[PDB]
RNA sequence: GAGAAUUUGGACAAACUUGGUCAUUUAGAGGAACUAAAAGUCGUAACAAGGUUUCCGUAGGUGAACCUGCGGAAGGAUCAU
RNA sequence: GGAUAGUGGCCUACCAUGGUUUCAACGGGUAACGGGGAAUAAGGGUUCGAUUCCGGAGAGGGAGCCUGAGAAACGGCUACCACAUCCAAGGAAGGCAGCAGGCGCGCAAAUUACCCAAUCCUAAUUCAGGGAGGUAGUGACAAUAAAUAACGAUACAGGGCCCAUUCGGGUCUUGUAAUUGGAAUGAGUACAAUGUAAAUACCUUAACGAGGAACAAUUGGAGGGCAAGUCUGGUGCCAGCAGCCGCGGUAAUUCCAGCUCCAAUAGCGUAUAUUAAAGUUGUUGCAGUUAAAAAGCUCGUAGUUGAACUUUGGGCCCGGUUGGCCGGUCGAUUUUCCAACGGGGCCUUUCCUUCUGGCUAACCUUGAGUCCUUGUGGCUCUUGGCGAACCAGGACUUUUACUUUGAAAAAAUUAGAGUGUUCAAAGCAGGCGUAUUGCUCGAAUAUAUUAGCAUGGAAUAAUAGAAUAGGACGUUUGGUUCUAUUUUGUUGGUUUCUAGGACCAUCGUAAUGAUUAAUAGGGACGGUCGGGGGCAUCAGUAUUCAAUUGUCAGAGGUGAAAUUCUUGGAUUUAUUGAAGACUAACUACUGCGAAAGCAUUUGCCAAGGACGUUUUCAUUAAUCAAGAACGAAAGUUAGGGGAUCGAAGAUGAUCAGAUACCGUCGUAGUCUUAACCAUAAACUAUGCCGACUAGGGAUCGGGUGGUGUUUUUUUAAUGACCCACUCGGCACCUUACGAGAAAUCAAAGUCUUUGGGUUCUGGGGGGAGUAUGGUCGCAAGGCUGAAACUUAAAGGAAUU
RNA sequence: GUAACUAUGACUCUCUUAAGGUAGCCAAAUGCCUCGUCAUCUAAUUAGUGACGCGCAUGAAUGGAUUAACGAGAUUCCCAC
């Protein structure tokens, strides 16, 4: 009847190393501490990333699902690692371009994939300056 | 408990309420601590003396007839041996088992027991080196216990 | 070895007072389950308890009233202050109302009321509801 | 009397060369992998006694599952003389 | 010793060998400057703090140094490294992590503005200076307040009511109307004045400024979670939406649209971190038989934890709050009849160790006594001694944790007191009179649970004290080394006396004295008890082979066969002999062992539990990182041995193939000696020590009983076996109130009514028990052991 | 020879007599083509090294693959000279 952990007055060491030992096995508090976010994570651990659009790309869906995602392959500025971003509405492919400039960011679930969309975990939301909602709504021009 | 095995007993003696002499005995003190003494002369050791007390003659118990423990009558007689009994009988089982041990190599069962017996004469020891009725530097090593017992 | 002995002597009369029981013997009995129980007796939980004295720890048969529902012990005692009295009566007893938690104060082993009476703290040793 | 360059040794010590040792980053012809993805080829190993009960440790063999030996376990298909 | 302003291995010389560390030294990492604090909000916490205050550091990187009270200064100097300028080619000048501004880097941040007027600072100092600092500009980082409409009349409706005479008279109200008509205000805009250093903006205001198309409000949604369409047009597994489950494949409530509708609203969504949610980190408070997880098992250091017992009593007064009969009274307050709570004195053997002076107010007492209705009514005051009003010196205290209260705990922040900044976030202001000379309340308080300091308590927990007494106490009495003021007329000396140290030698005084046997453990002892251990012996068939012997056509082996041997008699029969394994039947819901394991016999050597015990020691204990011993099978070395059986391999079947399942052979393979290995579904998939909660057998020990059986040597002394009752421990099993998701159970119960001690392990599924690095091993491998990336389930139990 | 796919590990037959080179290793002192191809060493390498292998004509005591130490052995590069 001793529920395995000491009960000692004198036990805090004890009490306290198990946790130090133990939150490892926790997932938020492992990559926090090993620094997994700037090592791995193509956006080196932040919020958004910019980038230069190397090709448009139809992405198959998964099986449940059938379409092709009008994804688009980017070498990220920041550091030099080609991720494939998504375009997130009806007829923007044709809005973002080849070769030009794009700002990322993750698509809603911390570095796992959005539903159907087999390995793109980023999303297209400007081009060359102007957002790709602006765009499509018909509000805001491409320049030049 | 059985601090040495999965063993549960409660083989003990439990010893009378009566905290005074039992009713039909004679020869008080005196001659009991000179038949005591005298046990000890021949050389037997408390935990014997004990036996024959309540054997042979009505001392029930030592300590409620006298008001002194056989032991610390033997020490008021400056007739105690050089270790006590508890590590002499010990030491005198781990001679026991490794005076065979190195005859019958492979009694595994035998090299078991050996390091039990032993690791009790340690923890036996640790204690009469903290309470000082063993001096300070005592540890039973091997080839001088031999020596203690012979 | 056993670690504790109010443990198995507030343990053994709830076992009792689960089924019912008029009566437990308590084994061990120190001068800390005494006062305890002494404290229980105070305000009516326990009827009354003999101390047979077998020479040794000796031990206590105590008689029930079946009005004791929740009787244990706080195993290591923790060093209480009057600040954080109320923190332990709102995690241990049923709201505010009745329920006792017993501190072994230096003034000597009392319960939450007494001690706020008094305005002393010290440890704790266990409650009752 | 003042007193400049100059220079005699001292400690402070940058910086230079020279190897050393540790850390991080990173190129590499080839080699041996692992995961995923339509299931495309080959069988059908497992789930029923899955048609050889299954499984563990270990040892060997074999296109592939796997097969076989030894010891063990029922989570067995027996809670039985 | 030197040096320093000074202390110091700070430095020098000469010595010694020390110092830190499993209570985590040292080494590595930090996308680490510390703190005051911040976000979240049951409590406990978790995460963060470059950044308005405090402290530390640095001025591209190191080092050096002058000047000075102050610097190892950088809007000072010198050198070197880096990078950089202008150059007339000889030289010269550099240091924005001050303000502004430019590059660059990026997901990511403002004006090369105005001023000393406020806040202050500096100076020879009322004046000068200040990119400190303020003012305006940019500014949806946040935060406060709150416009985007309000009101009637006119036509329809409905909803309470008189009788529902069909009446509805509608006599009141809740709305609907593209009908309608006057009143309102800033949003703007601008004389003005205010504001200000000057201005802008606010505050206040001339004049102008509302009518649906406006002075136009969005943002995200409508299958579910989740408030809101089973409405139209389009697309047709495409385009797409979709955090998640999912929607779309020709009638989509999910796509793109229209129309309605909803949530929040000058904001709303989006991505990434973080808090709650999360009892999915669990101290409060997790989970571990089967869902992930008891570390094969025992020993063991550190660590954590650790039975009981020492002053309990019973009284013998006085004083604090709060209700008490009440108002004892003027809807503001005190008395008893009379309690509750928390206390000091005093003794019941109880002692805060008590001294020398000052202080003793004081009667334990009287120096004359007596102011006085007959008074043990009351003091002008003081012999002998009180001490407890009262220290400041003595001067020794066996020590901690714990808790009480207090002290100093910066401000800002937080909680919070007060106050109409028009309200509020704020601010610390304000308030009220003649408002002519005025007066006046404020700017409180509280937590800061660590450490240090004082303070009271002494319940819980530990430590020592008297054991070869070197124990305690004193009007005991003796010698020592002492030191030491006072007078020895003046200090200085020999021996003094006297006081106070400490030391033994005696004398006494004490209860002539002095420490519990844990249904905790260790050990001894007694008769047992086991297929526990080892070493040597003894046996039994069997299996294979061999020698001989008798028979004359098959035998094997199969679901069926074939390989296989056989007439030179195979298989079968018998008499033997050999070799190496193996311990059948008895053999069990039975035994022993730490686990693995252990079943022929006898002997030897040690051990071990259980029981019994009016023996002994007396806390010696529980569990345990590190560190160790044993550890099936297989496997590896090298020697024997190799009968049987059999990985590999040969080979016959089956097969579609079947280098497998079935058949016949068959190396290695261990069974053995020495040495390794160290894993198993090493399982009861249930850690150990401990306590409590509820029928039958059976193993071992002991206690009674039977005039039971056997017992013969006369009746039997018994003894054993057996029977009944009884316990202690054991391996269990059968029924069940509590538990668990259930299967289920003697613990998996005593668990949201959550705490006996303690060790180990797990945090969705994969990747993966993989890589790497150490470590061990002859090798095979063992121990420890990740991440990238991937995925919405995988899994447990029960039901149909 | 057929076969997923774009180079084929599933089928099929006939065997040079008996077996079809297994584990290994290599342009090796054994590779004709050959100065093989790829990498590396150099400014440049028919050389060296590490890989690749349908190997004219490698290979298991005619021993194969490693291999510390040793060598007046054959060879390549580097520093000193």
């Amino acid at each position: 009847m001793g529920k395995g952990k000491p009960r000692g007055l004198n036990s805090a060491r004890k009490l306290r190393v198990h946790r130090r030992n133990n939150r490892w096995a926790e997932n938020n508090y492992k990559k926090r501490l090993l620094g997994t976010a700037f090592k791995s994570s193509p956006f080196g651990g932040s919020s958004h990333a910019k980038g230069i659009v190397l090709e448009k790309l139809g992405i198959e869906s998964k099986q449940p699902n059938s379409a092709i995602r009008k994804c688009v392959r980017v070498q990220l500025i920041k550091n030099g690692k080609k991720v494939t971003a998504f375009v997130p509405n009806d007829g923007c492919l044709n809005f973002v371009d080849e070769n030009d400039e794009v700002l990322l960011a993750g698509f809603g679930r911390k570095g796992k994939a959005k539903g159907d969309i087999p390995g793109v975990r980023f999303k297209v939301v400007k081009v060359s300056g102007v957002s790709l909602l602006a765009l499509w709504k018909e509000k805001k021009e491409k320049p030049r | 408990g059985r601090m040495h095995s999965a063993g549960k007993g409660i083989s003990s003696s439990a010893i009378p309420y009566s905290r005074n002499a039992p009713a039909w005995f004679k020869l008080s003190s005196e001659s009991v601590i000179e038949q005591i003494v005298k046990y000890a002369r021949k050389g037997l050791t408390p935990s014997q003396i004990g036996v024959l007390l309540r054997d042979a003659h009505g001392v029930t118990q030592a300590r409620v007839i006298t008001g002194n423990k056989i032991m610390r009558i033997l020490k008021s007689n400056g007739l105690a041996p050089e270790i006590p009994e508890d590590l002499y009988y010990l030491i005198k089982k781990a001679v026991s088992v490794r005076k065979h041990l190195e005859r019958n190599r492979k009694d595994k069962d035998a090299k078991f027991r050996l390091i039990l017996i032993e690791s009790r004469i340690h923890r036996l020891a640790r204690y009469y080196r903290t309470v000082a009725v063993l001096p300070p530097n005592w540890k039973y090593e091997s080839a001088t216990a031999s020596a203690l017992v012979n | 070895t056993r670690s504790s002995v109010l443990a198995d002597a507030l343990n053994a009369i709830n076992n009792a007072e689960k089924t019912g029981k008029r009566q437990v013997l308590i084994r061990p009995s120190s001068k800390v389950i005494i006062k305890f129980l002494q404290v229980m007796q105070k305000h009516g939980y326990i009827g009354e308890f003999e101390y047979i004295d077998d020479h040794r720890s000796g031990k206590i048969v105590v008689q029930l009233n079946g009005r004791l529902n929740k009787c244990g012990v706080i195993s290591p005692r923790f060093n209480v202050k009057i600040g954080d009295i109320e923190k332990w009566t709102a995690n241990l007893l049923p709201a505010r109302q009745f329920g006792y938690v017993i501190l072994t104060t230096s003034a000597g082993i009392m319960d939450h009321e007494e001690a706020r009476r008094k305005h002393v703290s010290g440890k704790i040793l266990g409650f009752v509801y």
